Order: C-alpha cells, then sequence, then structure tokens
C-alpha cells in the first residue's frame, strides 16, 4: 500500500526508559494521570486499571482513596431486593465514561474510542506512535485531499483521517508541581502514563533481568572453563600407527 | 527377552567396527594439562581459517537473496509512489 | 618408532604439577558453576511455586 | 509565557537550507493541486492529485530534526 | 554388575544418557536435541502454570491472559517465557531439521528416525497454533478464521468439517475451548514421539559431521558430552532471558493486544513468524484447495528425502555443490519467511512463487542432479583410464 | 597450604556441597541488596521515594 495508507512513521525520541537500567519516571505518570484525567476520560476507558496499583506507584494511599470515593459503583442489593449505589474503594477498577458501546459511538459521532489500557502494546511505534500522534494534528489537511466530515487529519493514523480531533492544547492542565504544561509536555505524560498502564511491571521486570543475565553470563562462561575441562584428555589424544607384520 | 534385528551399533565390547591392530593411543590427566591452552591463538588464526575456508557458500547464496529483496522492495516502494503510478495501473490492471 | 617413546605432549602440560593445586583449582571452578546454578534452581522453584500462591485482586480483597 | 516546544523546533528547522526547499516543493505542488482545483470540470477526473507524498517528505525531515533534542527542552 | 544396569528404570536411563556411545566427532550441532528437550520441559511447566490461572470461553480467554499478566505473582515471567519460548522451540527445531539435512541424517540406516521427525514436527506445528489462538487477540481470532476456512476448498465435505471444527458457524465459544483442550493435548502425545524419537536413534546411533562410520572410537556420553550439552544449555537460558526480560514483546505482533473483535479485519492478516514461509507456500498458489495441498506436501517433501539423495556419501562436508545448493535452499527459506509477512503486492506474488517453486526443486530435482554430478566426479578425479 | 585447603574443603562431597549451599545462600542475599541498590542510584530522581520527598517537600 501507498505511504498515505501505512501511515508515517514515528521518529525515535528520547525517553526516560528506553534502555535496559532505566526506569519510569515517577512524576511523569503522576502527571499523566492527571492529564489522563481531565482530558482523556471523557471519552476514552481504563478497564484493566484496579485503583490500587496506582498505590505507591503515582499517588498515595489517600490519595488515592479519596479518588476512588469520588466514583459510584453497583452494589449489592438491599435487603428489599432494590439496587444499591457505593463509593469506590481501592479494589474497584477505573470507570470508563460511557455504559455501553453504543453510547460511545453515539457521543462521537459512529467511531468507537479504543480503551487505552493497553494501547502501547497495541500499536506499533508505541511510546512514540502515541506522542507523534497526539502532536501531529496539522493546523490544515495537505492540498489535495478530501476529508470527509466529522474527521481530522493526523499524518501518522493509517490512512490519514482519524476520528478524534485535537485535544492537547497549551496550559489546558495546571500542574500541581508547577511544570509548564504545554502541548508537548502534557503528550510526553500521557505517554509515558500509558505506557505504565500497558506495562506496569517495566522497573521490576528490567531488575530481574540485570540479575538474570549476569548470573546467566558467569553460568555460561565458567560452563565453558569446566567443558574444556573435562574434554583436555580427549582434545589432547595421540594415535600412533605401526603397521602389523603380515601373519 | 527376545533378540532383536541387526543393527549398525552394538555396545562397549562389541561395537561392529572391524578389528584394531596396531594403534595405539596416548592421552594425559586433564588435571595434569592446562585447559584454555591456545586460545588467543586459536581465536584468530583458527577462526580465520574456517572463515576462509567456508565463507563463499555461506555469503554467495545471502548476497543474491539479498539482493534479491532489496531490489523487490525498491520496486514496490517505487510502484506505490506518486511517481510511479502509470506503471502500477498497467502493472496490475 | 616405539609404542614406549610416548610422544610431545610438552605445549600442554603445565609445569608445575601440585596435586592439592590442581585440584583445588578445579573443584573451585566447578564449585562456583554449583553454587551460581543451585541459587538460580532456587529461584526458577520459588518463582513457580510463588505463581501459585495468591493474586493482587484475592489479596486486595482481604 | 512559555510556548510548545515542538512547534518550536518545527518552525527553526523549517528555517535551515534544505528545509526551505522541501517547503518550496511543497508549496509547487500546492498551488499546482489549487490550479487543478479551480479548472472547469474538477470533480470528475477519476484521480486527483495531492500533495501527501511532499507533505510526508518534509514532515519526515522534520521528525528527524526535532526527535533527538525535544526531550531535553520538556521536562 | 553395577547397580545403574542392575535396574528396571535406571538401566534405561543409563543407556540413554550415561553410557550412550557417541562418535567423538559430533560438533555444536549435536546440541539441538538436548536443547528440543529443554525447550519442551520448559513449554509444558509454564503452560501449566498458566492453565492454573487461565479461563477459556471467548469472553474471558484474553482478560484471563492479562489477569496472568497483572495479578499473578510473576505471571508476566510465565507468559514471556511460554511465549518466548514457543518460537525459541521453533528456531532451535528449524537449527534440528536443517542440520539433519545437511550431514544427511536421513539416510538409510535412519530412515524412521526421520520420519519419526517430521511427525513431531506436523505436531508442534498444530500445538502452537492452537496455543496461539487461545489467546484471543486480533491476529489470533482472523489467523484462526483464514487457517480454519482454508479447509472448506474440499469439495464434498469441507463445510461440514469446517462446521465441526468450528463447533458452530464462525470461530466463537466452542472453537476456543476446544482449542484450549487440545493445546493441552497434542503436547503429551509429542512427549510420546519424542521417546519414539529417541528410540528410533538409539538402534543405530548418532551420525558424525565426517559421514564416515563412527564405531571405532567412541565416548560415553555422561562428563562429557553432559558438559558440552551444559554449554549450550546456559547459552540459551542466557539468550532466552535476554528476550524475555528486556525484550519480550519483539517477536510477537502488536495485534494480539487488541482483544478479538469479529467485525473488524486487522488489514494485515500473519501468523506467528515461524508459520510465515508455509503461509507464502500457501498463499503463491491461485487456489485454495491446491494452496492447501502444496502447503501439506511443502512440509510433507521432507520425506522424499532418503529416496532422491543419489550419493555414495553421506552429508555435504566433502561436497562443494551441496553445500551451495544447501545455502541456496536455507536463504529461500529466509526470504519465503520473509514474503509471507508482506501484502500480495506486485513484485512479492512472483518472488513467493519462485521461491515456493525452488523449495520444491531442491528435493525433487537439485539434490538428484547435484548427487549424480558429485559421484562421477568423485569417480573420475581419481581414477585414470 | 593447598594441602590443608583440599583437606578441609574439597576431600569430603559432604562438607563440599555444604559449602556450596552456604555460598549460594549467602550469594543470593548479598547479590539481591547490591543489585537493587545499584538499581536504586541509577535511577535517581525517578523512583517513587524520590517524588514523594519531592511532594512532601
Ligand atoms: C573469544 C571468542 C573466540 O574466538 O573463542 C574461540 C576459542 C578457540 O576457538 P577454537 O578452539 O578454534 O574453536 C573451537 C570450537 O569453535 C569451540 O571449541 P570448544 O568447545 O573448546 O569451545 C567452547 C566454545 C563454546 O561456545 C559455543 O560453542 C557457543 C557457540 C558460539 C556462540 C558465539 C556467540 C556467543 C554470544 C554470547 C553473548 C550473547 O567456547 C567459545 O566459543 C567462546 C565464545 C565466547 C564468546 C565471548 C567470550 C567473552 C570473554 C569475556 O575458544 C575460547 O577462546 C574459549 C574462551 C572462553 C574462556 C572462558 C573462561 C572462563 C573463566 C571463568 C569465568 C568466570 C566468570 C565470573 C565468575 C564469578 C564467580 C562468582
Ligand atoms: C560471531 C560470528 C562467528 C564468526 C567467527 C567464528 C569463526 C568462524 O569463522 O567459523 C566459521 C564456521 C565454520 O567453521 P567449521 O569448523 O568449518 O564449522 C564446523 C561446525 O559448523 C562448527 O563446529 P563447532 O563445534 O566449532 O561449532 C561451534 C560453533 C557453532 O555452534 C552452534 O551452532 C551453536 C548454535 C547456538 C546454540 C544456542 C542456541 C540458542 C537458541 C536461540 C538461537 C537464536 C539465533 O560456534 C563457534 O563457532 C564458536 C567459535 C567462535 C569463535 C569466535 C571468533 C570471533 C572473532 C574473534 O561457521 C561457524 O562457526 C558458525 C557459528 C557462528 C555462530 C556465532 C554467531
Ligand atoms: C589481532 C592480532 C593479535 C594476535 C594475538 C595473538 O595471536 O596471540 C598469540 C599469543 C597466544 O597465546 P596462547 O593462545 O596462550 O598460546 C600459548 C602458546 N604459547 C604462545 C605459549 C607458545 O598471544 C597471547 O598470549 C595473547 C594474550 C593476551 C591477550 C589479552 C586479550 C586481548
Ligand atoms: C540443582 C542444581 C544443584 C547443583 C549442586 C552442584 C553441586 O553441589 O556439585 C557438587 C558435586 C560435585 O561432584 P564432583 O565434582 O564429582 O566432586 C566429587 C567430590 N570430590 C572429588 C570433590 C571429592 O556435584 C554432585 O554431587 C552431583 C550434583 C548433580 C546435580
Ligand atoms: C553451478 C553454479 C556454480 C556452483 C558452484 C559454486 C561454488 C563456489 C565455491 C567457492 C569455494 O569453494 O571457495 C572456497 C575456498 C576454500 O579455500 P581452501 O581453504 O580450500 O584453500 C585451499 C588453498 N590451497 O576459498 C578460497 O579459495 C579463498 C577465496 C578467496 C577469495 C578472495
Ligand atoms: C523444570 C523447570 C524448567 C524451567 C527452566 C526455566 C529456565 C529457562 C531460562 C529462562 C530465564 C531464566 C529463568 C527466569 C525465571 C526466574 O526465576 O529468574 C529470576 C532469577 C532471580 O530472581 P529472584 O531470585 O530475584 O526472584 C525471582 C522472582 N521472585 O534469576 C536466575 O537466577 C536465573 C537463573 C536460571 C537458572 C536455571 C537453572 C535450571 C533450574 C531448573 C529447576
Ligand atoms: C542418597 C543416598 C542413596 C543411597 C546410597 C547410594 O548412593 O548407593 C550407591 C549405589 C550403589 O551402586 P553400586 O554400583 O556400588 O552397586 C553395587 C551393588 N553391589 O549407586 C546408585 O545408587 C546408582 C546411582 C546412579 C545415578 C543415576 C542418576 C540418574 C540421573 C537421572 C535420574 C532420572 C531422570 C529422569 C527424567
Ligand atoms: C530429551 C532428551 C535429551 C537427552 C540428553 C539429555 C542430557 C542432559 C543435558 C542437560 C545437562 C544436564 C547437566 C547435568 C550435570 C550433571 O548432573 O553432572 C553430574 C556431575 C558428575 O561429575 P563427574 O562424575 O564427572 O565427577 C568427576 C569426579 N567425581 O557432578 C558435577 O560435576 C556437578 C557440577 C554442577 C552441575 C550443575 C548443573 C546444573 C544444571 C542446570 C540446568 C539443568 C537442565
Ligand atoms: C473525545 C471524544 C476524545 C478525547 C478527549 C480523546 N480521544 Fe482519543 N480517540 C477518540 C475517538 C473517537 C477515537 C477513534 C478514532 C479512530 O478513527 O479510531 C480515538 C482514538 C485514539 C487512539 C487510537 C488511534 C489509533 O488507533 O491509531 C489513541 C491511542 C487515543 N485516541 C488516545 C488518546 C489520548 C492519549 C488522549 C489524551 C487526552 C485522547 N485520546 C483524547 C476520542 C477522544
Ligand atoms: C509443545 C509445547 C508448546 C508450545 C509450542 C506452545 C505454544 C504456545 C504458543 C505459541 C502460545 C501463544 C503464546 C502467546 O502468543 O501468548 C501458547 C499459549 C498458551 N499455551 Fe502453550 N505451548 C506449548 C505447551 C503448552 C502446554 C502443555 C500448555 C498447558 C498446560 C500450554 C498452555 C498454554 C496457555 C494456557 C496459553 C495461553 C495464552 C498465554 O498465556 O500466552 N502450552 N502456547
Ligand atoms: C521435540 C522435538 C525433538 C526432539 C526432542 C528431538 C530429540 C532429538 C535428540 C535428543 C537427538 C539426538 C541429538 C542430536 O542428534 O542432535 C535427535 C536426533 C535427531 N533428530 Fe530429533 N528431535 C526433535 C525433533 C526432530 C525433528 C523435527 C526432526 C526432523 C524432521 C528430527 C530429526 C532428527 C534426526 C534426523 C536426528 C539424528 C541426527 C543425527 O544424530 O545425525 N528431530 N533428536
Amino acid at each position: 500500500m501507498t505511504a498515505a495508507e501505512h501511515g508515517l512513521h514515528a521518529p525515535a525520541y528520547a525517553w526516560s526508559h528506553n534502555g535496559p537500567f532505566e526506569t519510569f519516571d515517577h512524576a511523569s505518570i503522576r502527571r499523566g494521570y492527571q492529564v489522563y484525567r481531565e482530558v482523556c476520560a471523557a471519552c476514552h476507558s481504563l478497564d484493566r486499571v484496579a485503583w490500587r496499583t496506582l498505590v505507591g506507584v503515582s499517588h498515595t494511599n489517600e490519595e488515592v482513596r479519596n479518588m476512588a470515593e469520588e466514583f459510584e459503583y453497583d452494589d449489592e442489593p438491599d435487603e428489599q431486593g432494590n439496587p444499591k449505589k457505593r463509593p469506590g474503594k481501592l479494589s474497584d477498577y477505573i470507570p470508563g465514561p460511557y455504559p455501553n458501546e453504543q453510547a460511545a459511538r453515539a457521543a462521537n459521532q459512529g467511531a468507537l474510542p479504543p480503551d487505552l489500557s493497553l494501547i502501547v502494546k497495541a500499536r506499533h511505534g508505541g511510546c512514540d506512535y502515541i506522542f507523534s500522534l497526539l502532536t501531529g494534528y496539522p493546523d490544515e489537511p495537505p492540498a489535495g485531499v478530501a476529508l470527509p466530515p466529522g474527521s481530522n487529519y493526523n499524518p501518522y493514523f493509517p490512512g490519514g483521517s482519524i476520528a478524534m480531533a485535537r485535544v492537547l492544547f497549551d496550559d489546558m492542565v495546571e500542574y500541581e508541581d508547577g511544570t509548564p504544561a504545554t502541548t508537548s509536555q502534557m503528550a510526553k505524560d500521557v505517554t509515558t502514563f500509558l505506557n505504565w498502564c500497558a506495562e506496569p511491571e517495566h522497573d521490576e521486570r528490567k531488575r530481574l533481568g540485570l540479575k538474570t543475565v549476569i548470573i546467566l553470563s558467569s553460568l555460561y562462561l565458567l560452563s565453558i572453563w569446566v567443558k574444556k575441562f573435562k574434554w583436555a584428555g580427549i582434545k589432547t589424544r595421540k594415535f600412533v600407527f605401526n603397521p602389523p607384520k603380515p601373519r | 527377552g527376545p533378540p532383536s534385528g541387526k543393527t549398525y551399533m552394538g555396545w562397549w565390547g562389541h561395537m561392529g567396527g572391524p578389528k584394531q591392530k596396531g594403534i595405539t593411543s596416548y592421552a594425559v590427566s586433564p588435571y595434569a594439562q592446562k585447559p584454555l591452552q591456545g586460545i588467543f591463538h586459536n581465536a584468530v588464526f583458527n577462526s580465520f581459517r574456517r572463515f576462509k575456508s567456508q565463507f563463499l557458500y555461506v555469503l554467495i547464496p545471502a548476497g543474491i537473496y539479498w539482493y534479491w529483496w532489496k531490489n523487490g522492495n525498491e520496486y514496490n516502494e517505487f510502484l506505490y509512489s506518486k511517481a510511479g503510478r502509470e506503471e502500477l495501473e498497467r502493472v496490475n490492471v | 618408532k616405539s609404542t614406549y617413546r610416548t610422544p610431545n605432549f610438552d605445549d600442554v602440560l603445565k609445569e608445575n604439577n601440585d596435586a592439592d593445586k590442581g585440584r583445588s583449582y578445579a573443584y573451585f571452578m566447578v564449585g562456583a558453576m554449583g553454587l551460581l546454578s543451585s541459587a538460580g534452581a532456587k529461584s526458577t522453584v520459588e518463582t513457580f511455586i510463588s505463581s501459585m500462591t495468591a493474586t493482587a485482586d484475592v489479596l486486595a480483597m482481604a | 509565557e512559555v510556548t510548545d516546544q515542538l512547534e518550536d523546533l518545527r518552525e527553526h528547522f523549517k528555517n535551515t537550507e534544505e528545509g526551505k526547499a522541501l517547503v518550496h516543493h511543497y508549496e509547487e505542488c500546492a498551488e499546482r493541486v489549487k490550479i487543478q482545483q479551480q479548472q472547469p470540470g474538477y470533480a470528475d477526473l477519476e484521480h486527483k492529485e495531492d500533495c501527501v507524498e511532499e507533505f510526508f517528505h518534509l514532515q519526515h525531515y522534520l521528525d528527524t530534526a526535532t526527535a533527538p533534542r525535544l526531550f531535553d527542552k520538556l521536562k | 554388575m553395577a547397580f545403574r544396569k542392575s535396574n528396571v528404570y535406571l538401566s534405561l536411563v543409563n543407556s540413554y544418557i550415561i553410557d550412550s556411545p557417541q562418535p567423538s566427532s559430533i560438533n555444536y550441532w549435536w546440541n539441538m536435541g538436548s536443547l528440543l528437550g529443554l525447550c519442551l520441559v520448559i513449554q509444558i511447566v509454564t503452560g501449566i502454570f498458566m492453565a492454573m490461572h487461565y479461563s477459556s470461553n471467548i469472553e474471558l480467554a484474553f482478560s484471563s491472559v492479562e489477569h496472568i499478566m497483572r495479578d499473578v505473582h510473576n505471571g508476566y515471567i510465565l507468559r514471556y517465557l511460554h511465549a518466548n519460548g514457543a518460537s525459541f522451540f521453533f528456531m532451535v527445531m528449524f537449527m534440528h531439521m536443517a542440520k539433519g539435512l545437511y550431514y544427511g541424517s536421513y539416510r538409510s540406516p535412519r530412515v524412521t528416525l526421520w520420519n519419526v521427525g517430521v511427525i513431531i514436527f506436523i505436531l508442534t506445528i498444530a500445538t502452537a497454533f492452537l496455543g496461539y489462538c487461545c489467546v484471543y487477540g486480533q491476529m489470533s481470532h482472523w489467523g484462526a478464521t483464514v487457517i480454519t476456512n482454508l479447509f472448506s476448498a474440499i469439495p464434498f465435505v469441507g463445510n461440514d468439517i469446517v462446521s465441526w471444527l468450528w463447533g458452530g458457524f464462525s470461530v466463537s465459544n466452542p472453537t476456543i475451548q476446544r482449542f484450549f483442550a487440545l493445546h493441552y493435548l497434542v503436547p503429551f502425545i509429542i512427549a510420546a514421539m519424542v521417546i519414539m524419537h529417541l528410540m528410533a536413534l538409539h538402534i543405530h546411533g548418532s551420525s558424525n559431521p565426517l559421514g564416515i562410520t563412527g564405531n571405532l572410537d567412541r565416548i560415553p556420553m555422561h562428563s562429557y558430552f553432559i558438559f558440552k550439552d551444559l554449554v549450550t544449555v546456559f547459552l540459551f537460558m542466557l539468550i532466552l532471558a535476554l528476550f524475555v526480560f528486556y525484550s519480550p514483546n519483539t517477536l510477537g505482533h502488536p495485534d494480539n493486544y487488541i482483544p478479538g473483535n469479529p467485525l473488524v479485519t486487522p488489514a494485515s492478516i500473519v501468523p506467528e513468524w515461524y508459520l510465515l514461509p508455509f503461509y507464502a507456500i500457501l498463499r503463491s498458489i491461485p487456489d485454495k484447495l491446491l494452496g492447501v495441498i502444496t502447503m501439506f506436501a511443502a512440509i510433507l517433501v521432507l520425506l522424499v528425502l532418503p529416496f532422491t539423495d543419489r550419493s555414495v556419501v553421506r552429508g555435504n562436508t566433502f561436497k562443494v555443490l551441496s553445500k551451495f545448493f544447501f545455502f541456496i535452499f536455507v536463504f529461500n527459506f529466509v526470504l519465503l519467511g520473509q514474503i509471507g509477512a508482506c501484502h500480495v503486492e506486485v513484485p512479492y506474488v512472483l518472488m513467493g512463487q519462485i521461491a515456493t517453486f525452488i523449495y520444491f526443486a531442491y528435493f525433487l530435482i537439485i539434490v538428484p542432479v547435484i548427487s549424480t554430478i558429485e559421484n562421477v566426479l568423485f569417480y573420475i578425479g581419481r581414477v585414470n583410464k | 597450604s593447598f594441602s590443608s585447603l583440599y583437606k578441609t574443603f574439597f576431600k569430603r562431597n559432604a562438607v563440599f556441597v555444604g559449602t556450596i549451599f552456604a555460598g549460594a545462600f549467602v550469594f543470593q542475599t548479598v547479590f539481591d541488596t547490591a543489585i537493587t541498590s545499584w538499581y536504586e542510584n541509577h535511577n535517581k530522581g525517578k523512583l517513587w521515594k524520590d517524588v514523594k520527598a519531592r511532594i512532601a517537600a
């Protein structure tokens, strides 16, 4: 297919977790949660991330308890059998904005916004794709395209026409640590947060990988030595042939 | 148990090779040897001998197939671009 | 050539042939391999058993 | 007070030596496509030229330039 | 006699792994079999410890896999170990087969060993296809539909065998629960066939890279080849720990993190990377019935190899044209695998057709003609007349 | 005294595998602590306790 149908490839930005000894910037995850809650939570879901997984990664225990209690989940029905509701706890999951898929497609002009809880693993490019898609919206589509109405141009989306309009604008969120919250800074923060939501094992996985790679490299070289020590007597074997006398 | 068919490998004592005579073999204890002996010499000279004998068989077909893949990939990226649309519309239609 | 005349083994023979030195060297190397492989084996059997133990949500409703 | 760093870097690398040439090829295509559009009977041509390829070349150079030096500017 | 010989079970263990007389000449390519044994044990153990948490319904399959990833302790280790260990199992199995048809191991004392190997290969392909179908992503679902709708090309009973495979009318809950029960089951059939592989090997013993008899000096397998296999075991675990811990979703496709949706096609349906050459073989034929017949023929053409090898010396160690055309075959297989991952665009259909023809002409045309030519060159280079 | 080193550590296999296991125990402990402290000092200002001290200061 053509380059427009493929989509433009995202370049290789220098993320703070690129590299085998690195770690998510956890302040970037906290700021990215704020940008998700204030902008992305209107249309996209986070169906796989429990509230308890944020405790000790980006927020404190009470800081997560209050954000969970500001929502309302389905309780077990009362003693007369009527349905009940409940303030959220740490066991519950982060609720989406829509009750079903038809409400989503009705609210967003036929297209359904994907759940973002695995979206940097579900897309070729990963963090570079999410960042470059969010900041890739030009001010005008290139001269020649026929964009369908209700759709927007973004060259990193395959085909070009995406049903998400440009959502990130300068200083639409104020961070609580006083960071200048521009478009690029907010896209960096949400992409770090979505990468944490996809791979919440990332730090421990890289740390354990350091341990196994060190132990297994040492074992490999040490086993090369023990193989050469065992096979010394066969590698240094000498054969002499005196031809036997005819009989 | 029952005896099974004639194979081509026996066991320790009746392997089934020819009769051997007049071959003496000598070998020293590895506890009295140096392992890792000659590794820095074999690493550069023996590896170069092995490479020099066994690389045309590997890198002439690799070169043929890599040039084929590169040329076909270039033709595809040409035909699905703006400059090469006329030949695309005559090569498929 | 006779068979009582054994060939040239001097390029690979070590020149000081103390028994305890070479035996302790070889057993130190195989002991280090046994040590690291024992730690690795303990860690993988604990990885599987701790996989079996309990779960984040089962511990969340605790 | 603070302006977006990515459009800052994109305009800075659009004001370079060959970036002006890429922009110039894009504007050549853009004026060619629009005086194709103002021709009488334009919606019947069965194959209408766009400038997506030239936009891709310009955006690819801007991607390679702005990529390794943006995250130094971001916090 | 010794207790390791005078037992029932220790006699088998002794005869196979302790006092087994190996030819002393065998190089590092003779460790792929013990490597495949290690890989099989890895797959079985990690799969059992993930099946303790997997739920197999169509509405619970994908989310149970993410429950393994996010909620089970060290469950990402288990899932990444199972997936990358399956792919490593296939790379090592391709090396085992390529060694076998380089060094002439298929030949006349060992044809039943080669054929039990081909049966093992077919069973591992089936096992991995079912296990990729159990995760129920987007490539998983649509891979299941195109591979099962292959069988609708049989002109009499095709629709009923595909409706018997599906358990219904397309890939849904009966198909996924079936594929889980079978993806458990076929590995234990593979373990039985591996025991039969070892039994067919043990009667004549292994070959050697010279191709001459190895009956003259031999080495017991314990304390020599145990440690020579330990070297490659630690190397394989090192490279697998690299791919599991630092690069885990590299060999996989990203579209298996989209849940399976029967209404949206993912615009390039490709299987896992090791089934790409057979996928390109299937894709090259402009018919579906001939396509599946040619794919099954492409894997059943390994049986015509002990009858088309027309030469008197075993292996390609001392032949130049056999070496050259062997590596033409290997890079043809790699090009076929890369063609299978591309779209059906204009140079690729011709490249896949020519590479499929080269794949079939290797076994049926190239090996007999080159074998006969090398035979008469070996004769007239050294006899005088 | 290489003879004394051999006679205490490598002569009996009971003592040999005993010190193999003792060394594996202490190696596992201090290897774990060393890798965690290196990993945390390499990732300084990025872990959670640094951000917690920052929002507590
Ligand atoms: C309101 C309606 C919003 C807001 C505020 C955001 N998104 Fe986005 N999104 C939305 C729709 C309707 C779609 C579907 C468009 C389509 O054609 O598929 C999307 C799409 C995405 C994607 C996927 C793009 C792809 O498939 O390649 C990602 C990733 C995505 N949206 C992320 C995202 C982020 C990180 C936001 C942060 C504030 C965000 N969206 C806002 C609808 C809406
Ligand atoms: C012959 C050895 C085996 C092979 C080649 C194999 C292959 C595979 C493959 C390729 C996958 C898909 C991995 C992914 O993409 O996520 C998979 C998944 C799976 N396999 Fe296996 N498998 C083997 C043995 C087993 C066994 C014996 C079991 C059961 C005990 C098992 C259980 C599973 C399960 C539960 C999944 C679910 C999806 C996942 O967790 O990744 N496997 N298998
Ligand atoms: C689960 C997969 C397999 C296992 C465990 C396995 C196991 C083994 C083992 C242990 C050996 C002896 C060591 C060696 O020669 O490398 C061996 C030899 C052999 N295997 Fe396999 N094998 C498997 C798959 C296959 C396949 C797919 C084929 C080919 C179709 C095959 C054909 C052979 C041949 C021909 C030999 C003899 C090679 C020789 O020694 O000359 N095997 N197998």
